[PDB]
RNA sequence: ACCUUAAGAUAUCAGAGGAAAGUCCUACUGAUCAAACAUGCGCUUCCAAUAGUAGAAGGACGUUAAGCAUUUAUCAUUGAACUGUUCAUUGAAGUCAUUGAUGCAAACUCCUUGGUCACACACACAUACGGCGCGGAAGGCGUGUUUGCUGACGUUUCCAUUCCCUUGUUUCAAUCAUUGGUUAAACUGAUUUUUGGGGCCCUUUGUUUCUUCUGCCUGGAGAAGUUUGACACCAAAUUCAAAUUGGUGUUAGGGGAGCUGGGGCCUUUCAAAAAAAUUUUGGAAGGUCUUGGUAGGAACGGGUGGAUCUUAUAAUUUUUGAUUUAU
């Protein structure tokens, strides 16, 4: 996947990223929020390398195949602390177009119903 | 005076980032946020071999390596091409800058020259 | 319905940690002294 | 700034374990906003040896605070 | 300044009790229990499917599937629909719903009853119930109801049979009971 | 007011 | 922040969270605070070398933890949309 | 050198290496060519790209000829006992059946082959002007 | 009953002007930067058999499966035999597992995802391969305009201010009507009404999913409506229903006319340089082709929200180092 190259933490919201952490743990999940830069995560399932698989990494068939346990675990907010960089996997669901198409939606949306909300709330 | 002002004025230059695990970054950087957090692009990320038969290596890097996604299987070093990795700030331990550009005229603090003009 | 819906995943699997204990956490001690340098 | 919320603590045997091998367990007495406590009748779980009268523990070290009373 | 996101109020700056103190009343009590209501029940009546990718069928495909016969397709009327649409949103609730507890009305009388069924005194999860019923105590013992039997108890309930299958029952038992 | 060693200050130096 | 008040949203609700030695703790989520600083009732703890034991109470600092799963429920939250309506607060 | 013609292949993978990267692929499973990515391909201009005699691929991007590509190889004997493996089941790439048929005129690579097992060069170049 | 607030700032240098030295400002002027919006590149990668019963990408927290190979299941005290070994006794802890764990590998079954588009069933190519069909996804680069972070809210004695068809589709013919072109009698093309035929689609699963109401498989239909409104659904308690109060949503897809933003190409006219002949540069008007929009917009304002930046802040709770396992 290619993004683009002027694109910070705040334009990769709903990317679906590979978070590393200090202890060699990866997170592959669905950023959807970030502030220390904690971030959230949607689906994230964490793996790593087991010790009894790390010597195959090691230089030296010729292609290496390692067995990496993996735990589901969902809606889960990491702590800025331990995280050590970040790398995005791929796109988000929908498209740029549909994107802004739903952005517009729902601003007319909140528009008209704060409208409503404060007619109703004076009167 | 702070540095992290100055790191801010490469923004498009090759720079060789080494993170305190050992695994040394090297790509196009662009911008640096005030807390060093850098974001390099078109990044080749690799693992000095010690050198050493029997001082083996990093071991949580290799894991960190692998996990990034990027390692060739046939590669005979660690070492991960892959787009875009995002550098927490207080990872980095040491940035080797290009040798080609100039200090004299990125290291002038405009802003500790401007309160010194005030002043 | 008043805790119906906010039920939890099941309980996360265990795996054997593959890091350092927190007791044996350190960073590089023995580090060696800087005269030795200075002479040659 | 804000007081972590132990005032549901106060003298009551609580066992808290220091760094990531020690297990400290006593009677808390006070505490500080960078968690530091300060804990009597101390005695050091592992035979198990006591502190002393009056002891204070560095917020820094501490990770969990579980209490072994009714709480 | 921070505000309920629920409740719409608009909270003058607060971070210890205040904030404790509103999330524990009850304009934000059950009008966040609404929120997750309606939000949980959209994701129960999502519909949309996915995506169709309609491929050109071909002549070998075609002649066998045109050769075997055609198919009538039942369908129904605006209101009965409406109607059976509300019947099955319905069945649904109530069968989600539904919990048996028939183990918890057979031991009854068991020596030990109090103390695991009760629920306000078992040992696990006493410790939440431990301002604001005659309550089984924990100081009951066996001497008391000593013969169950004693016209105290009731008849075990008739199994449940589903209504849409209520003719399938057999007309008649075999034994004469009065 | 800032981090908490500045509301500890305002205790400490209270304290002696 | 967002993070810190979605954990806020996420009182009375079963959550797990797992601390920087290795171990795992997952119960009731009784109160937290604006520094992750959590207590966890009825907790049901996992040492890192894989013991199981049960505790009625828990007070983790918050520097130590590494991750917190709440449930999954909580990806509806008012707070998580990003176009929002205030109510224009008063004088 | 004489080179086969082929129909019905995939026109989809676009990028003339990563076609035949994937008909490669497909051609010879656990290839120690197709199965390393990031390989250069040997590009002989006048060294076996495949093993069993696969020399080079031809292809062209031109409407006329979408679905067409060729494959030339290094011996006739070769070429033939491809045939031999084709056996009439009809070989698979992606998801459609292909049909194989030897070409009417051999490659410019194995003209040159035989013309060196240089006139017969200088009038193919010539003969590239008056037809274009 | 507890609570009433960190403070600052909003592109940057250089040049001209105004209120000795700063100091501020300029619907001032250059250069750089950043954002939005248009708009392009022979730019780069990717977009699934039906001439067929497939395949690609990613999963399985799936089966074979007790698979094939290894390896694990306490510590102290006392007595007894014994040349360390065996049997019993007291105390101390003790994740479950041994059909486990770990190493290796294979078959099978199944889920999600996609232009399953249009024209083709084709003899190409050394400068190696017309990248010379329409779209879509993602980036790279360039130009133009506007802005100088961005949004609601109020005021204006500001500007604004549209219609029409359609909701299986496509195609052929019979027929009706309209309109143009040539000889309103003949021929030809474009639009439309009615009927019939062919193909494909209906999982549209609450049988078109914009809403309500009527309704359907020998059919694809009828009526009313479209944002300060309507409709669907959720929760309660009055002791069924209705009632209300509080909430979450839905109000769509395609085509056309006007009106309008942008590009490419052509014509005319004007100005400058190399001239009334030629060219390039700038502007006005017109033509052609395309691409986008079509209900808000400008100006002013504050005890207005949120982003970014600087300083408190390198002193135990996140970023100024105790996770390269070390001597």
């Amino acid at each position: 996947i290619q993004v683009a190259h002027s694109s910070r933490l705040a334009n990769l919201i709903d990317y679906k990223l590979r978070v590393l952490t200090q202890d060699g743990r990866v997170y592959i999940g669905q950023l959807m929020a970030f502030d220390h830069m904690n971030l959230v995560l949607n689906e994230c399932i964490e793996e790593r390398v087991p010790k009894t698989q790390l010597d195959k990494l090691r230089p030296r068939g010729t292609t290496l195949n390692i067995k990496v346990e993996k735990r589901v675990l969902g809606l889960t907010i990491l702590r800025g602390e331990q995280i050590l960089s970040t790398v995005v996997e791929d796109k988000p669901l929908l498209s740029k177009k549909e994107r802004l198409v739903r952005d517009k939606k729902e601003k007319k949306q909140a528009q008209k119903q704060t409208k409503l909300r404060k007619e109703k709330e004076k009167k | 005076m702070k540095l992290v002002n100055f790191l801010k004025k490469l923004r498009n230059e090759q720079v060789t980032i080494e993170l305190k695990n050992g695994t040394t970054v090297w790509g196009t950087l662009q911008s640096v946020s005030p807390q060093m957090n850098a974001i390099l692009t078109d990044v080749k990320l690799t693992l000095p071999q010690p050198r050493l038969n029997k001082l083996n290596s990093n071991g949580i890097a290799m894991a960190s390596l692998y996990l990034t996604g990027g390692q060739q299987p046939t590669a005979s070093d660690n070492i991960a091409s892959l787009q875009y990795i995002n550098i927490r700030g207080n990872t980095i331990r040491q940035i080797i800058l290009p040798d080609s550009l100039n200090l004299d005229s990125l290291l002038v603090d405009q802003k500790q020259l401007n309160s010194l003009r005030r002043s | 319905d008043v805790s119906r819906l906010f039920k939890p995943r099941p309980p996360l699997s265990y795996k054997r940690p593959t890091d350092y204990p927190y007791a044996k956490r350190q960073t590089n001690p023995n580090i060696t002294g800087v005269a030795n340098l200075l002479s040659t | 700034v804000s007081t972590p919320e132990l005032k549901k603590y106060m003298d009551k045997k609580i066992l808290l374990n220091i760094n990531g091998s020690r297990k400290v367990a006593g009677i808390l007495r006070g505490y500080d906003i960078f968690l530091n406590v300060v804990l009597d009748d101390a005695m050091e779980i592992n035979n198990n040896h006591q502190l002393g009268l009056q002891t204070v523990i560095r917020g820094n070290s501490i990770i969990s605070l579980e209490a072994l009373d009714a709480i | 300044k921070f505000y309920c996101d629920y409740c719409d109020t608009y909270l003058t700056h607060d971070s210890p009790s205040v904030r404790k103190t509103h999330c524990s009343g009850r304009k934000h009590k059950e009008n966040v229990k609404d929120y997750y209501r309606n939000k949980a029940r959209d994701i129960i009546n999502k519909h949309n499917h996915k995506r169709r990718h309609i491929g050109k069928r071909g002549r070998k495909e075609r002649e066998n599937s045109s050769q075997n016969e055609t198919l009538k397709v039942t369908c129904l009327s605006n209101k009965e629909k409406r109607h059976i649409m509300h019947v099955k949103k319905m069945n649904q609730k109530e069968l989600a719903q539904t919990s048996i507890d028939t183990l918890k009305l057979l031991y009854d009388g068991s020596p030990g009853y109090s103390k695991v069924f009760v629920d306000a005194n078992r040992f696990d999860i006493g410790d939440l119930v431990k301002r604001a019923q005659t309550s089984r105590s924990r100081d009951e013992t066996c001497e008391s109801n000593p013969f169950p039997r004693l016209n105290n108890p009731k008849k075990l309930e008739p199994p449940k049979i589903l209504s849409q299958w209520s003719n399938t029952i057999p007309k008649t038992s075999i034994f004469y009971s009065v | 007011m800032s981090t908490p060693a500045a509301e500890q200050r305002k205790l400490v130096e209270q304290l002696m | 922040g967002i993070p810190v008040k979605l954990l806020n949203e996420a009182q009375g609700h079963i959550v797990s969270l797992e601390l920087t030695t290795g171990a795992t703790y997952r119960g009731k989520l009784v109160e937290s605070e604006d520094s992750m600083n959590v207590q966890l009732r009825d907790v049901i703890a996992t040492e890192p070398q894989g013991a199981v034991t049960h505790m009625d109470q828990i007070f983790v600092r918050g520097s130590q933890i590494k991750f917190i799963v709440v449930p999954d429920l909580l990806k509806n939250a008012p707070l998580f949309k990003k176009n929002s309506s205030r109510p224009m607060p008063p004088i | 050198m004489s080179a086969l013609y082929f129909q019905n292949l995939p026109s989809r993978p676009a990028n003339k290496e990563n076609y035949t990267r994937l008909l490669l692929k497909h051609i010879n499973p656990n290839n120690k060519y197709a199965i390393n990515p990031s390989l250069p391909l040997p590009h002989n201009k006048l060294l076996l790209d495949d093993q069993m005699g696969l020399l080079e691929v031809s292809i062209s991007r031109s409407s006329k000829m979408t679905n067409q590509a060729f494959l030339t190889f290094v011996t006739q004997e070769e070429a033939d006992r491809f045939l031999e493996k084709y056996t009439t089941t009809a070989l698979k790439v992606q998801g459609r059946k292909v049909r194989m048929g030897k070409a009417r005129t051999n490659s410019l690579l194995g003209l040159s082959i035989e013309m060196q097992k240089y006139n017969l060069d200088i009038k193919k170049v010539l003969k590239a002007r008056k037809l274009k």
